[PDB]
């Protein structure tokens, strides 16, 4: 019985990146399944998951093993749409790192297609599926609301100077800073939403700083993780050499 | 090193500091993490109101929509601060917009100086005409077929009447100069025709070109930008080829068509010829002198600043520069894709003194660890290894991400994490390259960058980016068919290279890195070094950075245009 | 001397004591007859013949030439046609060319004699002796006037010889025409996915299996499997594509009721440790055990199977074949970060898997996993190791795509799907 | 059905009776093996690999990688890398791999094993694992620092994979590569007429014979030999390509001392007449006879013979290989104007020569005859019947040509012109090697 390690790495920045890739996140706040439909602005909250094909209860499947070894997930079973939940996370220590979201995903989820760029993050997934994996980046550390944002389009920010608030600018202006506490008030497209959605109040500078997965030479500076150095120089040697001859 | 770095502040203060149009950046520091965003919109440019009254006029008058900042979700472009950017080693501050490939004649002439370019071999049609017709080659009958052929080759008669020709006024541009090994003959040559290769590079380098081509004798042709334009890359060669078989008969009284020409024409089309670049397969199909076939050794050739710079830094980076701009704007950003494309993708390897900081850090630290193997020199190179490429590459990596980490300015100018992994990536392959004189040594440093990035932030760059990276490092010593191959010889179609952004400029720079830490005449062809090695074309191949500048403030003059022809 | 046992799609074995060496392209005679059917084969579309000549649609999107129609029943004569074809396919009496009509006489299965594959120096011979002996079948049984003639050619040639292929024609085959490699040796590699997946029944490992037959006889071809190279591409051949042990199919059953892109890899490197073929080389600080690869290349066949195994995992949850590129990406990528070992193809498979999302997911091109190939500039890069997991998934997908089997290889499928080896191709290299 | 006398380049009988459908490409066993060997076989130039090392140039003309040379003896241990690359090569222990050293050691001749064209799609595994295995054997045998592993790759390989091609590599074969096709089926095609000649050893009959054997598979692999088509290509192939009952070498031997193409038609004419094969079908007022062709298949083999005949009785005069292009063209534009029948291939070996002629002769492309062949866009025109004449004209020059066989083909007449069905393909098809 292997127990996984997940990544190598003794500073906070790694210990932070191992819970995030084992899932093991602490939950920091709620949001309703109203409100995460309403963000998430697929359809109307509270309506049915609109479908893309029949139950495949109702049309049938192919007789082969792998469909009979593996159960499709309750989007799959319901034929649901392929949908989305996406952020952009700011350089300077939001909780989270877009490799280390799209990590979250493929090991704690079921039938999930995160991608990864530097300034976006995306979960791909039937609809109900995605709203799963959704609510657990809403609520739990893995998300700042203030540093990070949910963003379908029109994503810039990540590498953009702070706002002097500690809100990460946003082109669109989505969700703000209002009374202390972050207000998102149209949905990840930018359309306004007919009820606001309280997100919490902001992580500190100082608690964001702990609980990032990100390196900063004036944080928890990269060079000073010699584990996760050597890792890469591990890699590359590896990779350099067995692509020459693998021996 | 101490004055670059100090170039680069003075970037960051004039991109963020100072007001730049009215977008109301009146002051700060260029190390403050904060800002305030002013959400002006596209009117605190002065080229964006520019362009916007264009557009709306223009479709008044032409009766269906064009141009119109409302189209774009949400909101117009400039919420936050839109600003100028630098040309890295210069003063030149440009318009954002100036530095799209469409906007800038700068840039669009160097793609058609090298597109109307190729270069033919001498030598096998005067073995013809002595072989087939027996005729004396000297360097009388050379000198009158050179000035018979300056007639031909722009599109002028010489053998038939009743022939029409293009206008003189149009095709100014276009001329053949000839350049040799042959040192007895060069001294025979009108000046007027002659590349002097003794004259134009240092006496070693000279000497290296020299022993590389031996005593034979070539014509670099430059056809009409005309002609380019309205045709392709695949055009020159036939070009060139239909006026050099014209001029042969002309000048040595031959049949004018029999046998003998069709030796010259083989000669010319392709067995003494030698194109800018090769064919692409069937996806990207492409004839001959498009930017996909073009090696990154030839590109290193083509820049001229090896010939006229003893800064093995400078000479690569200009390369760089080169390479960014016509391998991510014109050829992935244009022919393989288009649309508003990838201007800054670009401009992140050639404004505002970034990658030049993270470059010239790193020839200071080769130079202080290794004893001075980034100085020119070709036995005071470190032996390639995985060691010394890990040594360089990690510390290249490390400075550069730190330096975008204190300067908030800087992080916030490469918004996007490819102009980020473009630059530090090509610093440490740079890097690499100037300590070995091994240019895979080079892509070695280029893929652990990336590598060391990646987990350094928790990202890298678009969704697409590190195909070829994570394929990188394990493809560089490889020596499967589709795998192997030295960086030199390398390009756009390289199977892993066939696609993205961010990385072939670099790789071109890697490639000449190699060779200007050695001090080498030239990279992979002395062919392609010697012809462009003339003041003539229009374009500076000397200076490809400024000459972009030089586009984006309207003081580049291209060829091509047509206004002879075009009413009032 | 590495042998594996052989198991099917349903994790029964097939046979024991397998030398992989005689899974090599080059020596095995079930994956060389696959090659053979593959190379001789076409399919020709009548009901598409037919309404070309009445309409005059023919030789490309859009077109259509006015004032020119003929009307032949040519479906009504299938029987008729299929017969004179065989007589005109065929070089000698009692041969082993087979033409056979399909779909109640809306297609045929033209397959030439292996004689004129062996004396023809690539594969075209099927398409071009296919289209001329349909071509003459029709202008002998309908009486052309020979004025005629170039409408009854083009509704079957469409645009050739103007355009490169028989673009807006009605002859079909599983590879491309040989112009389209990207590289030499490529042919082989240049198969839609979706047409796998078609062949297939849209059974996952079938389609995976016959992938890597197709994939791997391509790097044979390519001369990626030269000296220490057979051995390593042979390995990834039996244990990803032909579930060698039984290792694939047990390790996606063990992951198949809640398992993720995760938790294979746990069953990934559990079983690597457990057959010896790595161990711990450092343990860190931290605790984190950096470890080596005691067998390099049975180590990247323990990935290949991993990617594979989760790519069954990961689409066959979401029943969805767009998980797949991200699936190759970060099944190696976390299996490198767990391991402190290369991923599969020491990387070439999460690069392939980077742009292969991109190109999956972005506005520059691609499109859905069903297009890809071994031969497509996205999907080259690795070596046979990826595109037999896009077949997988495309076989997996429920009905999310737009450009499905059906839309892209219905007339394949149809076609192709009822020739034993290749539906079965697993029993096939088995020798069942 | 059909049979005609197979006669040897010397004009001696070889075999009677043989029908002409044993002759396709698609049933016959010497043709086929003829086929495989040109598939599955590559040359190496073990010299130019040395040269490349030392001096850096690889990749294509003009270049050169500076600093990174490698000073290995490739030459003097050519017999050592022959063994290794045979071993890398091989698919079983005692199969039909064959590693031969040519030329002192300058070359090698890599035939790859019939299994890897057999698994194969096409013919491009003769170039790949040839060039792989001498690459890997390079490597191992001269001790190759993994940071000079793409300096020794390149110096085979050239610059594959940046261009299509192994350009200014060391690895050549007698076919292209398949992208370089311009039709379906075209790859035998594309075979230049220097190669065919420089193996036949500039014997102009087996030139002829030996191109008419890829022509004609190339033809057959177009789909070009179907139903009544098939016959039709078999007596072009019998008669034109193999000498078929000895007209091709008694027409050429009648018309040899004094004879020129207007003589070469007299005897086509006569012959014709002679056998039935055209009959008087009118007569006009001036008394010209308007001829018919009887058996009309037939009459192009006629044809074919006396275009390929025409062409040795006229290059053979002059020892010169352009006389080849108007030779195609005047012969059956002239044989037209004496009997009202088409010529050769109705037209098309005319049409042929004339593109053929202009681009031979003019500015424009093309060449001497030597750089032609069935997949040149100038002479791809006519189904077979044109390249036989071009690559006996070839081996018939005496040396009036820049571009000679010499030039372009040295290494594969070196290396291909050994092989004893390629030197000699009449006796080959006869079955009397
Ligand atoms: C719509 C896509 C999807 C796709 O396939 N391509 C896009 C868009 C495309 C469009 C954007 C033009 C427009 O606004 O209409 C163009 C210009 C290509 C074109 N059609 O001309 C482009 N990308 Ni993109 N794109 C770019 C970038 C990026 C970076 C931006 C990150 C940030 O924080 O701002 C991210 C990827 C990443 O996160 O790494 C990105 C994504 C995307 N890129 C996401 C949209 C993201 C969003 O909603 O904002 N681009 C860059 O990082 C720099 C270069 C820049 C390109 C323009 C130029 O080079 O000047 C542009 C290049
Ligand atoms: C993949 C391929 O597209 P297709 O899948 O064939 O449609 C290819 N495009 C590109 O590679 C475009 C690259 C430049 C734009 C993206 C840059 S990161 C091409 O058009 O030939
Ligand atoms: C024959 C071929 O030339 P090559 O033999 O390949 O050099 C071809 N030229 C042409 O067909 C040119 C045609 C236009 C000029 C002559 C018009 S009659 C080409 O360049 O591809
Ligand atoms: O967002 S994507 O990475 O697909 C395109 C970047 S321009």
């Amino acid at each position: 019985a292997y127990e996984r390690q997940y990544y190598p790495g003794a500073t906070s920045v790694a210990a932070n990146r191992r819970k995030h890739m084992s899932g093991k996140l602490e939950k920091l706040r709620e949001i309703s399944d109203e409100d995460l439909t309403a963000v998430l602005g697929h359809r109307a909250p509270g309506s049915d998951y609109p479908s893309t094909h029949p139950p495949l209860a109702e049309m049938g499947e192919p007789a082969c093993s792998t469909r009979e070894n593996v159960a499709a997930t309750p989007g799959a079973a319901a034929g649901d749409r392929v949908r989305y939940i996406q952020f952009a996370d700011s350089m300077y220590n939001a909780p989270a790192t877009p490799y280390f979201r799209s990590y979250f995903a493929a090991i704690n989820f079921r039938g999930v297609d995160p991608g990864t760029l530097s300034g976006r993050q995306i979960v791909e997934a039937r609809e109900r599926d995605m709203e799963q994996c959704a609510k657990v980046q809403m609520e739990t550390e893995i998300t700042d609301h203030a540093l990070a944002g949910v963003r379908g389009a029109t994503v810039h920010g990540h590498s953009v100077r702070l706002q002097e608030d500690g809100v990460m600018f946003d082109m669109l202006d989505r969700r703000r800073l209002e009374n202390g506490t972050i207000i998102m008030d149209k949905d990840q497209v930018a359309i306004p939403l007919d009820r606001k959605v309280d997100l919490g109040k902001p992580m500190s500078s100082e608690e964001a700083a702990k609980r990032t997965t990100i390196y900063r030479v004036d944080n928890v500076a990269f060079r000073d993780d010699a584990e996760v150095v050597e890792w890469v120089h591990r890699i590359f040697d590896q990779r350099t050499k067995f692509g020459f001859q693998p021996k | 090193a101490a004055d670059i770095f100090s170039k680069f502040k003075k970037d960051m203060e004039v991109k963020f500091a100072q007001e730049f149009g009215s977008n109301k950046q009146t002051g700060g520091d260029i190390t403050d993490k904060t800002a305030k965003f002013l959400r002006l919109g596209p009117e605190q440019d002065p080229r964006k109101v520019e362009m916007i009254k264009a557009g709306k006029e223009i479709a008044e008058k032409r009766g269906i929509a064009f141009y119109n900042p409302m189209m774009h979700s949400g909101a117009p472009l400039g919420q936050r601060a839109i600003t100028p950017y630098t040309i890295s080693g210069t003063d030149i501050v440009c318009e954002p917009d100036d530095l799209h490939y469409v906007n800038n004649a700068a840039m669009q002439q160097m793609w058609d100086d090298i597109r109307r370019t190729c270069i033919v071999g001498l030598d096998m049609a005067h073995e013809t005409l002595e072989k087939r017709l027996g005729k004396e080659v000297t360097p009388e009958t050379i000198n009158h077929y050179l000035e018979v052929l300056n007639h031909a080759m722009p599109g002028a008669a010489v053998v038939q009447e009743m022939m029409v020709e293009t206008h003189p006024a149009l095709v100014d541009d276009c001329y053949v100069k000839v350049f040799t090994g042959d040192d007895a003959l060069a001294d025979e040559i009108d000046k007027q025709f002659l590349i002097d290769i003794n004259k134009e590079f240092s006496e070693e380098q000279a000497a290296q070109i020299k022993a590389s081509i031996g005593k034979t004798s070539w014509q670099a042709i430059h056809i009409p930008t005309i002609v380019s334009r309205t045709t392709d890359g695949a055009q020159t060669s036939r070009w060139a080829a239909m006026q050099i078989g014209m001029s042969f008969i002309s000048a040595y009284a031959m049949c004018a068509g029999e046998a003998a020409v069709a030796d010259l024409s083989f000669a010319a089309k392709h067995a003494a010829l030698v194109s800018m670049g090769e064919m692409l397969p069937a996806r990207r199909a492409r004839g001959p002198n498009e930017p996909g076939g073009l090696s990154f050794g030839h590109l290193s050739d083509i820049v001229q600043t090896s010939r006229v710079s003893e800064d093995p830094a400078k000479i690569a980076l200009e390369v760089v520069g080169a390479g960014c701009m016509l391998y991510d704007q014109i050829w992935l950003g244009s022919y393989m894709s288009g649309g508003v494309g990838f201007t800054q993708y670009a401009t992140a390897a050639y404004t505002d003194d970034i990658l030049d900081n993270n470059t010239y850090y790193d020839v200071d630290y080769i130079n202080d660890k290794y004893n001075g193997a980034a100085t020119v020199g070709k036995d005071n190179k470190v032996k390639a290894s995985l060691e010394v490429v890990k040594d360089i590459a990690t510390e290249s990596t490390l400075y550069g991400i730190e330096t975008y980490e204190k300067f908030p300015t800087a992080l916030e100018d490469h918004f996007g994490g490819s102009q980020r992994a473009t630059v530090l990536a090509a610093a440490a392959g740079v890097a690499c390259s100037l300590a070995t004189g091994n240019a895979n040594a080079g892509l070695s440093g280029w893929y652990l960058s990336m590598y060391l990035h990646k987990e350094a932030w928790g990202r890298l760059g678009f969704f697409g980016f590190d195909l070829q990276d994570q394929c990188g490092a394990t493809n560089v010593l490889s020596y499967q068919g589709d795998e192997g191959l030295p960086d030199e010889l390398r390009g756009p179609n390289y199977p892993n290279y066939a696609m993205n952004v961010g990385h072939q400029g670099g790789y071109a720079g890697i490639a000449q890195a190699a060779h200007s830490g050695r001090g080498d005449a030239f990279t992979v062809n002395p062919l392609l070094k010697v012809c462009f090695a003339d003041d003539l074309l229009p374009f500076n191949f000397a200076e490809p950075r400024r000459e972009f500048g030089r586009g984006a403030i309207r003081e580049f003059v291209p060829a091509g245009e047509r206004s002879l022809v075009i009413p009032a | 001397s590495d042998t594996v046992d052989i198991y099917d799609d349903r994790g029964k074995l097939l046979e024991s004591n397998v030398d992989i060496m005689s899974l090599a392209p080059t020596r095995n005679a079930a994956i060389q007859s696959i090659i053979m059917d593959t190379k001789r084969s076409v399919a020709v579309n009548l009901a598409g013949i037919q309404g070309a000549l009445a309409s005059g649609k023919m030789g490309g999107k859009g077109r259509q030439i006015l004032g020119r129609g003929l009307n032949y029943d040519i479906v009504g004569n299938a029987d008729a046609i299929a017969e004179n074809v065989k007589k005109l396919v065929q070089v000698d009496e009692g041969d082993d060319t087979n033409v056979i009509k399909v779909k109640g006489g809306k297609s045929l299965l033209i397959q030439s004699p292996k004689s004129r594959i062996i004396a023809g120096a690539d594969f075209m011979s099927a398409t071009t002796v296919g289209a001329a002996a349909v071509t003459q079948t029709i202008m002998d049984m309908f009486g052309t006037d020979p004025y005629d003639a170039p409408i009854v050619k083009s509704a079957v040639w469409g645009s050739y010889p103007q355009t490169m292929d028989l673009m807006g024609g009605q002859v079909q085959g599983i590879l491309s025409i040989p112009q389209n490699n990207e590289g030499l040796g490529f042919s082989l590699r240049n198969i839609m996915a979706n047409h796998v997946a078609a062949i297939s029944n849209r059974n996952a490992m079938n389609a995976s299996a016959l992938s890597s037959i197709y994939e791997q006889s391509g790097i044979f071809e390519m001369g990626g499997a030269v000296g220490m190279f057979e051995r390593h591409q042979l390995l990834g051949l039996a244990y990803q594509g032909l579930n060698a042990n039984n290792l694939l199919y047990d390790i996606v059953k063990e992951n198949g009721k809640d398992g993720t892109i995760g938790t294979v890899i746990e069953s990934v490197v559990r079983r690597a440790i457990e057959a010896g073929i790595i161990s711990v080389d450092k343990t860190a600080p931290s605790g984190y055990n950096f470890y080596k690869a005691n067998d390099v290349p049975k180590w990247n066949a323990c990935a290949a199977v991993g990617t594979l195994a989760a790519t069954l995992v990961n689409c066959g949850a979401g029943r969805a074949a767009q998980n797949v590129s991200s699936t190759l990406l970060y099944f190696n990528d976390i299996l490198e970060k767990e391991t402190g070992l290369p991923g599969c193809d020491y990387g070439k498979v999460e690069g392939t898997a980077v742009g292969f999302s991109f190109f999956s997911h972005s506005i520059y091109g691609g499109g859905g996993p069903g297009v890809f190939n071994g031969n497509h500039v996205v999907t080259r890069h690795s070596r046979g190791f990826a595109i037999p997991c896009v077949c997988a998934a495309v076989a997996l997908d429920a009905g999310t795509q737009m450009f499905s089997i059906e839309s892209t290889s219905g007339l394949i499928g149809d076609v192709f799907g009822a020739i034993p080896e290749f539906r079965e191709p697993i029993k096939a290299v088995a020798g069942v």
